[PDB]
């Protein structure tokens, strides 16, 4: 049971400092470098730096000079990385892993933490506006009909979207959120047989726990 | 610092096929190269260490090798769970560095997008804003172009796109495109069209509505 346990997700204002932690169990804590890795959304892995506890010995990628400070606490088996002067471009997942101080090939970067997400933003908590997406009265094809809802202007992630409380999930696409201003927007679509609709209701269920928002939006036929 | 040049950056293959990925080191790294696999939920897992050794509990279809400055990870026969991302890592000399990654995608039969367009909701209109939404669903391959037209003219400002990952059941991609305007700019115009260009048809799929049509 070698484990590396990372601290939880963080939201921080631009310019603040965050301190992340990586808590080790199942091995001699002093015998391994703790390694810190960054992954920006949709980008590759980058190496940030390392510390050998408890020693003065740390190292880092030059890109992170003035940005990342490593410390370690042998009593609680914990290593820390502090990121100072946060900007938007610090928003990423941060992973820790370990690297044996010695001469054994299989103990280099062998176990990985599951990551800590940092989000940097000035935004305040904001509930989503939820809008129905009904067809503008087209051919409605011949076989299937596609409906959606648009979930707009919320902060922070995440929202949950369901269709008919989770019963209808087969024809569904919920798209990743994107930043509109400093706020998030996503949409979800469902494709159902045209027999099904407007015959009867289709409803999207939107939840935003961070604002304590729960909403139902029935997709109502335009008829103009 | 040592540079790891990873190729290909993307690759399509089918179940049961053999693939290999290559990291070119810019200076000698010895046997000091790991291979890593990252799942869509973000889990990173070491596969190969010291160029050629298999991690415990890693399936035998994975293997690693070197030839000169070129290090490779080979998957003898693809299984469906292998279609994720892979990175090499040199730990010869700090700063440690990764190659840029490879995303493996499943080959499948070309499919045309199902395109749907949506007018702004009346609730949205009463806010001050008007979003027009286009869904381009279940296409393969992933390369797609969306264009918005307003009263016949191409519109580029205000267009936000979002893409799903390859779907695990049918292996298609889906895409939403959203055009956001003020209420007033929206009502200054009549026809709204989203146009999808895709390999599966020589001419674009085109969906429109007219807001003066009800």
């Amino acid at each position: 049971q070698v484990q590396l346990q990372q601290s939880g997700a963080e939201l921080m204002k631009p310019g603040a400092s965050v301190k992340l932690s990586c808590k080790a169990a199942g091995y001699t804590f002093t015998a391994y470098w703790i390694e810190w890795i960054r992954q920006r959304p949709g980008h590759g892995l980058e190496w940030i730096g390392e510390i050998l506890p408890g020693s003065s010995s740390t190292n880092c990628n030059e890109m992170f000079k003035g940005k990342a400070t490593f410390t370690a606490d042998t009593s609680s088996n914990s290593a820390y990385m502090q990121l100072s002067s946060l900007t938007t471009e610090d928003s990423a997942i941060y992973y820790c892993t370990r690297d044996f101080s010695g001469d054994r090939s299989n103990l280099y970067f062998d176990v990985w933490g599951t990551g800590t997400t940092v989000t940097v933003s000035s935004a305040k908590t904001t509930p989503p506006s939820v809008y129905p997406l009904a067809p503008g009265s087209a051919a409605q094809t011949n076989s299937m009909v596609t409906l959606g809802c648009l979930v707009k202007g919320y902060f922070p992630e995440p929202v949950t979207v369901t269709w008919n409380s989770g019963s209808l999930s087969s024809g569904v696409h919920t798209f990743p959120a994107v930043l509109q201003s400093d706020l998030y927007t996503l949409s979800s679509s469902v494709t159902v047989p045209s027999s099904t609709w407007p015959s009867e209701t289709v409803t999207c269920n939107v939840a935003h726990p961070a604002s304590s928002t729960k909403v139902d939006k029935k997709i109502v036929p335009r008829d103009c | 610092d040592i540079q790891m040049t990873q190729s290909p950056s993307s690759l399509s293959a089918s179940l049961g096929e053999r693939v290999s990925l290559t990291c070119r080191a810019s200076q000698d790294i010895g046997s000091s190269l790991n291979w890593l696999q990252q799942e869509p939920d973000g889990t990173i897992k070491r596969l190969i260490y010291a160029t050629s050794s298999l991690d415990s509990g890693v399936p035998k279809r994975f293997s690693g090798s070197r030839s000169g400055s070129d290090y490779s990870l080979t998957i003898s026969r693809l299984e469906s769970e292998d279609f994720v991302d892979y990175y090499c890592l040199q730990y010869a000399t700090s700063p440690y560095t990764f190659g840029g990654g490879t995303k493996l995608e499943i080959k499948r039969a070309d499919a045309a997008p199902t395109v749907s367009i949506f007018p702004p909701s009346s609730e949205q209109l009463t806010s001050g804003g008007a979003s027009v939404v286009c869904f381009l669903n279940n296409f393969y391959p992933k390369d797609i172009n969306v264009k918005w037209k307003i009263d016949g003219s191409e519109r580029q400002n205000g267009v936000l796109n979002s893409w799903t990952d390859q779907d695990s059941k049918d292996s298609t991609y889906s895409m939403s495109s959203t055009l956001t305007l003020t209420k007033d700019e929206y009502e200054r115009h009549n026809s709204y069209t989203c146009e999808a260009t895709h390999k599966t048809s020589t001419s674009p799929i085109v969906k429109s509505f007219n807001r003066n049509e009800c």
